[PDB]
């Protein structure tokens, strides 16, 4: 994010070449409790909105950066209701304007 | 424009005038008796009523000296006018696009008025609304200005000097917003070269998704594709790589903002010790505002001392803080903050009492827009430092307003109580 | 149908024909306005004239105020305009013959020409110290307005600087008439002698904040209290209780 | 002397006529200027001493050729506005402020050489301060010679300064040809009154004042206009679509409230246009705290001056390094 | 940079000013700020 | 002032970042309000109205008791000394407070945890946020004093659906 738009090269199979966004986001919904991207950093280096469901072992350099925490343990059950409700909420948006 | 012919036709024409004035009146004063020993000898001659004659006989042998091209173009003497360097292009770019916005008007007026069902008048009034508010939109902040003016002509005694120093206030935010407006794209450059932006954006917007959408569709095929089949996709995805890199290095154009200064702080000279002897670098340190609360810094390093400044002015309008001033001269009350060794002290003054401070304090705090405030630093002065410093004194200042949000209460200046 | 939309069309016309009028007077309240109290209009010659004609022939009520009131300018200007006028009007009666108006008609048709910036009424110049008060939370009432304070203000200091005025130009007017020496060898003895001015020091001798008071003792043993001339000087030579204004 | 502070300020910081080759050498040095005016985003030494020192040296040259920083660092302050507002109630500075003669230096020779009165008092001290109140007068024996010099000095610079740049930019050349008939009408009072009424004259007093209705446009001048008469310009449209519904659903008068709209819209929200031709310098007079008789000519003082209201020609910019003023506001700050 | 307050604060901070342009996710977080809740004292009570 | 200081304790002012909330502070007689009390609120209500860096208000009740209604006692005793001019001062001043809270310009809100009788319903009940608990109790009991449910309690029990607002009334 901090460099999308750097050149990338064709090598072979790899694990598939993929570029940057073109448009930058203005919301990031995170699924990462691991810690394994630096997403959260670079958002807030962007100055970017991040939804992420936080664990009660976060570190605070990682949570000052969260915009809108939800304070859940991510199970299967809870990660389909989030998303459920982020759907619905989005599409019934989208409806009011006749699309 | 006056022609020489013209000009020349004037001062003939107004001597004959004056000489024919002269002679209608000596004949009326002569028909009447009234001999003219008043108008003789009197309004030709010996009248001298500036003491232009000097001036006469010196001008009239130094008209003929010398010689040369009598039609040439010299300088002007009271010339300078020292604010007329201005880049016209612009200036010749937005008559044009005021002519194009209102001949499209006319367009839409025409339209309007060859227009035969009420449903399609509906629908090109709703186009020449919606027109009518991307290109001929007045601001609000205008017409409480009117109301206020309306008020103005007719108020009088107190009223008169209330509503003129309210109008004024006006006024001031007003240029302030219009000369500093950053949706504007009439407010930003194109350093150097390293609506129709918004087109020029659009068009390579869609030529990336295309060439998205044909690197998935080869990219797909590339699993099941075996051979030289497969080798010659490999080099078509390869031209479109390095298409698409073209197309997303040109999106990085970088752009300054009209209005703004730009200051060099420090040019240091680096060096980096080799097998093969010295590897020396530069590092520039640059500042720039805006004298309207903005400012900035960036530092960056290249190998020549020119490419070190063009580097940072690239990336100093990157970090832009607002700083919040005190009736636009000074600061709320006085701030001491450190960063490392460098212990910076700020107070706040009257109104005429000027700026006391040193180089890289004065600098920064100009750029930002006081003009009345003293200064002292201790410890350390380590320019970039120092310029840290400042940024987190200027940031750590509270305004009365902070103070009335923190404790809801009013906070009232001592003066007004 | 037909006289409605006409009506409009002259409504329209008498807006669009006079479009013009309307900028040049808002030009004018937009040079009133950047620099407060400035008038925008430069005041004339004639306009001089009519006022000194028109206080001469009635003073008791064409005064001064109301000649400021109606002209707006100053006080002080309109004092300065009536005493060259009067020394104007003296110097043509002494030489028998109009003076010269060249200039004075030059300045008068084209204003557009120059560059002027006379003033209607005083606006105070204040240094805004950051100085607040935090007020209790369970406060109610209105603060007060600071283009009010600073009309409060500008009212004070002109009424300070229209009194300074007259104290000074009172004097200097009666020194071009030539009641006052203003020479060292201009100052001689009568016949009698030295008069002294007296003046009782002392808290007990107070005349008021400011001084003790005066008299005279003559030198031929006899005391008077003052006159105007010395009630002029006792009231230009006191203290005052202010800083330096301009 | 003095034209070689030309080269040192890159300017025309001298008041006098200009020959050919001092034309040309101020076409190098404004040359210079400009490309000075570019590269000051790679110089280090730009506000603290050059800009600073350019604006001081400015100061002293139209002062007169005074210690300005010698005079100021003698008082203690840092901002230049109590010592500038001071300085300009001296004596030689207001007998050039009243365009009673031409230059500081030549004030500076009537006053010490005993021919000038305060309240008939002739003095003799060119540093002295005149507060409100003071009367400024010359001698009887000298009255003749002065009037005369005013007259002729305002009667050429309408002139040499005046008709040279509005309409009539011609070469030198033509113009020291053609100087000589301007010069002729003004020997005679006949010629100066027909020269005030005339039909030139009037264009000119036109033209400058269509010029300096369009110079406010860059205040936002034609906006204010809008916010005044919104309501009207709202009712235009109203008046127009309400036709075009009545009497389009049972042209003259279409194409009528078409013009209309068409001029208003255009006089209301053209942009403001920029000329090469450069606005002219005007000749100030005083108004703000000095009152003036021409006829004799006498002067009284009646209040202090103003910061922003000195002729100079020095850019805002440059000055606000030396003044620290909050500018804007009309007051002395 | 070195700018106080939270996301809405700072770029409310900086817009106010015509230091940045107007982000898009500006309006939507004025519409639906992040929540709050009190002080804890940092202590849980073991149920 | 140093005369002021009982109702300064009987109507606390609470401040936050741009909001104002007046509480009522009189446990012994349950809230009732008196003449003070309506003007101290009318003086507080017109001020944060005035005041642009005030973006909404709010009125709390402290303890089991939001308002109880209106000082009637003080009245007995006023009429029963002679007079009438007390009596008709406070119910214009009670009625003024209640129309200026029905036309204020900014959001007003209103939390009612406890009880609510009488005017205390009126002086809230026009706002445009009313906050309920699960202790809330709303009644109407002048018919059982012998008086009228006055303090514009006739509009927003007169706009219930069907004759509930009969019904509420008459029967308390
Ligand atoms: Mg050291």
């Amino acid at each position: 994010l901090t460099n999308s738009y750097s050149p990338k090269k064709f090598r072979s199979r790899h694990k598939k070449l993929c570029f940057g966004p073109t448009t930058m986001p203005d919301c990031v919904v995170v699924f990462d409790a691991e810690r394994k991207s630096s997403v959260v950093l670079e958002a807030a280096k962007l100055q970017i909105p991040v939804v992420a469901i936080v664990d009660p072992n976060v570190p605070l350099e990682f949570f000052e950066k969260i915009t809108y925490p939800v304070p859940a343990r991510d199970s299967v059950k809870f990660v389909y209701l989030f998303c459920n409700v982020i759907t619905k909420c989005f599409v019934a948006e989208q409806m009011k304007m006749g699309i | 424009t006056i022609s020489p012919a013209e000009a020349d036709r004037v001062v003939r024409d107004l001597l004959a005038e004056v000489e024919k004035e002269k002679q209608r009146e000596r004949e009326e004063r002569q028909r009447q008796g009234l001999d003219c020993k008043d108008i003789d000898d009197e309004d030709e001659d010996e009248e001298d009523y500036l003491g232009i004659e000097p001036f006469i006989e010196k001008l009239k042998k130094q008209n003929l000296k010398d010689d040369g091209e009598l039609n040439r173009r010299e300088e002007s003497s009271d010339s300078d006018s020292e604010l007329d360097e201005v880049d016209w292009d612009e200036e010749r770019k937005k008559e044009d696009m005021f002519n194009k916005k209102f001949q499209r008007h006319k367009e839409l007026l025409q339209t309007l008025t060859k227009s035969e069902t009420l449903d399609e008048a509906y629908k090109w009034m709703t186009k020449l609304d919606k027109f009518e508010e991307k290109h001929f939109k007045l601001a609000p902040e205008y017409r409480v200005i009117g109301e206020l003016m309306n008020r103005l002509k007719v108020a009088e005694g107190k009223d008169k000097f209330i509503l003129q120093q309210k109008i004024n206030r006006a006024m001031r935010l007003v240029e302030w917003k219009e000369a500093f407006d950053p949706n504007n794209p009439a407010n930003y450059g194109v350093i150097e070269r390293d609506d129709d932006m918004k087109e020029r954006d659009d068009i390579l917007l869609e030529k990336l998704n295309a060439i998205d959408k044909k690197l998935e569709s080869k990219l797909s095929e590339l699993d099941h594709t075996f051979g030289k089949k497969g080798k010659r996709l490999e080099e078509e995805i390869r031209d479109l790589a390095e298409e698409r890199n073209a197309l997303t290095e040109k999106k990085r154009q970088p752009l300054y903002r009209k209005g703004y200064d730009v200051h060099v702080i420090d040019v240091k000279k680096v060096a980096k010790v080799t097998k093969g002897g010295r590897v020396e670098r530069y590092t520039a340190l640059m500042v720039c505002g805006n004298y309207e609360g903005v400012i900035g810094y960036a530092k960056a390093k290249a190998e020549t001392g020119q490419s070190a400044m063009q580097k940072a002015y690239e990336k100093c309008f990157q970090n832009l803080h607002y700083i919040e001033r005190h009736e636009e001269h000074t600061i709320a009350h006085a701030i001491q903050t450190s960063y490392k060794k460098t212990k910076l002290y700020l107070w706040p003054a009257p109104t005429t009492t000027g700026m006391k401070a040193g180089r890289v304090v004065k600098t920064m705090l100009l750029l930002a827009g006081f003009k009345n405030i003293k200064s002292k630093v201790i410890g350390s002065r380590n320019s970039y430092n120092t310029v840290k410093a400042v940024l987190k004194a200027l940031n750590a200042v509270e305004t009365p307003k902070d103070v009335q949000e923190k404790f809801g209460r009013t906070v009232v200046e001592k003066y007004l109580l | 149908m037909i006289k409605e939309i006409e009506k409009d069309n002259r409504h329209s016309r008498v807006f669009v024909d006079g479009i013009k009028q309307k900028m040049m007077e808002m030009s004018v309240l937009l040079k009133q306005v950047k620099e407060p109290g400035a008038r925008g209009s430069y005041l004339k010659d004639s306009e001089k004239t009519e006022m000194y004609r028109l206080h001469k022939e009635n003073p008791e009520v064409y005064t001064v105020e109301r000649l400021a009131k109606d002209y707006r300018i100053m006080r002080q200007r309109v004092h300065a305009i009536l005493f060259l006028k009067e020394d104007e009007e003296e110097e043509e009666r002494k030489l028998g013959r109009p003076l010269d108006d060249s200039v004075e008609r030059l300045l008068d048709e084209y204003p557009e020409f120059f560059v002027s910036h006379d003033r209607e009424f005083h606006v105070a110049s204040l240094s805004y110290k950051p100085d607040f008060k935090v007020m209790p939370e369970g406060w109610d009432g209105t603060i007060k307005d600071m283009d009010e304070v600073h009309y409060e203000i500008s009212k004070k200091e002109d009424d300070i600087l229209y009194e300074e005025f007259l104290r000074r130009f009172e004097f200097n007017k009666l020194k071009w008439k030539g009641e006052v020496k203003c020479h060292k060898y201009s100052r001689r003895r009568s016949s009698d002698g030295w008069k002294i001015t007296v003046e009782k020091l002392g808290p007990q001798g107070k005349r008021g904040n400011g001084g003790g008071w005066k008299f005279v003792s003559l030198p031929d043993g006899s005391s008077r209290p003052l006159n105007e001339v010395e009630k002029m000087y006792v009231k230009r030579e006191a203290p005052r209780r202010r800083r330096k204004i301009l | 002397l003095r034209f070689q502070t030309c080269r040192l300020l890159l300017g025309n910081v001298w008041n006098r006529e200009l020959t050919i080759i001092q034309r040309r050498i101020l076409r190098r040095l404004r040359n210079r200027k400009r490309s000075i005016k570019k590269r000051k985003i790679y110089s280090k030494k730009y506000l603290t001493s050059y800009i600073q020192l350019q604006t001081t040296r400015k100061l002293s040259l139209f002062y007169g050729d005074l210690p300005i920083t010698e005079m100021h660092r003698g008082t203690k302050r840092t901002s230049y506005i109590p010592f500038l507002l001071n300085l300009e109630t001296r004596f030689d500075v207001i007998l050039l402020r009243l365009h009673f003669l031409e230059t500081i230096p030549q004030a500076r020779q009537l006053i010490s050489h005993r021919r000038v009165c305060v309240n008939k008092g002739m003095v003799s001290i060119t540093h002295l301060k005149l507060s409100h109140g003071d009367i400024i007068s010359f001698q009887e024996n000298n009255a003749i010679i002065r009037g005369e010099e005013i007259r002729r000095s305002f009667y050429k610079e309408i002139l040499v300064e005046k008709i040279i740049g509005k309409l009539l930019h011609q070469p030198l050349r033509m113009w020291r040809r053609s100087k000589t008939e301007w010069f002729h009408l003004l020997k005679t009072k006949r010629g100066c009154r027909l020269l005030l009424k005339s039909r030139f004259l009037q264009q000119l007093r036109s033209s400058m004042q269509e010029e300096d209705l369009e110079r406010t446009k860059k205040f936002g001048s034609e906006k204010v206009c809008l916010g005044s008469s919104f309501a009207e310009h709202k009712r235009m449209k109203r008046n127009l679509l309400k036709s075009l519904f009545l009497s389009k659903r049972r042209p003259i008068v279409y194409n009528s409230s078409l013009s209309l709209y068409s001029n208003s819209t255009y006089c209301f929200a053209s942009p403001h246009k920029l000329t090469m031709k450069r606005r002219i310098k005007r000749i100030e007079l005083p108004t703000h705290y000095l009152e003036v008789n021409y006829r004799t000519p006498k002067a009284v003082v009646f209040y202090g001056p103003n910061i922003g209201h000195i002729p100079h020609d020095i850019r805002l910019k440059d000055l606000n390094l030396l003044l620290w003023s909050r500018n804007g506001r009309g007051q002395n700050i | 940079s070195w700018m106080k307050g939270d996301l809405l604060s700072k770029t409310r901070r900086l817009v106010g000013g015509l230091a940045t342009r107007e982000p898009v996710w500006l309006k939507a977080m004025e519409a639906s700020p992040p929540p709050v809740f009190p002080r804890s004292n940092g202590n849980l009570k073991k149920i | 002032s140093a005369s002021d200081a009982d109702v300064q304790d009987q109507v606390s002012v609470e401040g936050k970042a741009k909001s104002r909330a007046a509480i009522l502070d009189r446990p012994s007689s349950l809230n009732a309000l008196s003449a003070p009390m309506v003007g101290r609120l009318k003086r507080l209500y017109e001020s944060w109205e005035e005041n642009p860096a005030i973006s909404f208000v709010l009125m709390k009740g402290s303890g089991k008791t939001f308002c109880s209604g209106a000082d009637v006692l003080p009245l007995y005793h006023s009429i029963n000394e002679g007079n009438t001019e007390e009596c008709k001062h406070f119910f214009g001043s009670l009625y003024n407070f209640v129309y200026l809270q029905g036309t204020y310009l900014k959001p007003n809100i209103a939390i009612m945890d406890g009880v609510t009788m009488g005017c205390g319903g009126g002086i809230s009940i026009p706002g445009m946020f009313r906050v309920a608990t699960d202790k809330t109790v709303l009644a109407h009991p002048e018919v059982q004093i012998g008086f009228h449910p006055d303090a514009g309690a006739s509009y927003y029990l007169s706009r219930l659906p069907g004759y509930l607002g009969e019904y509420l009334a008459l029967t308390g």
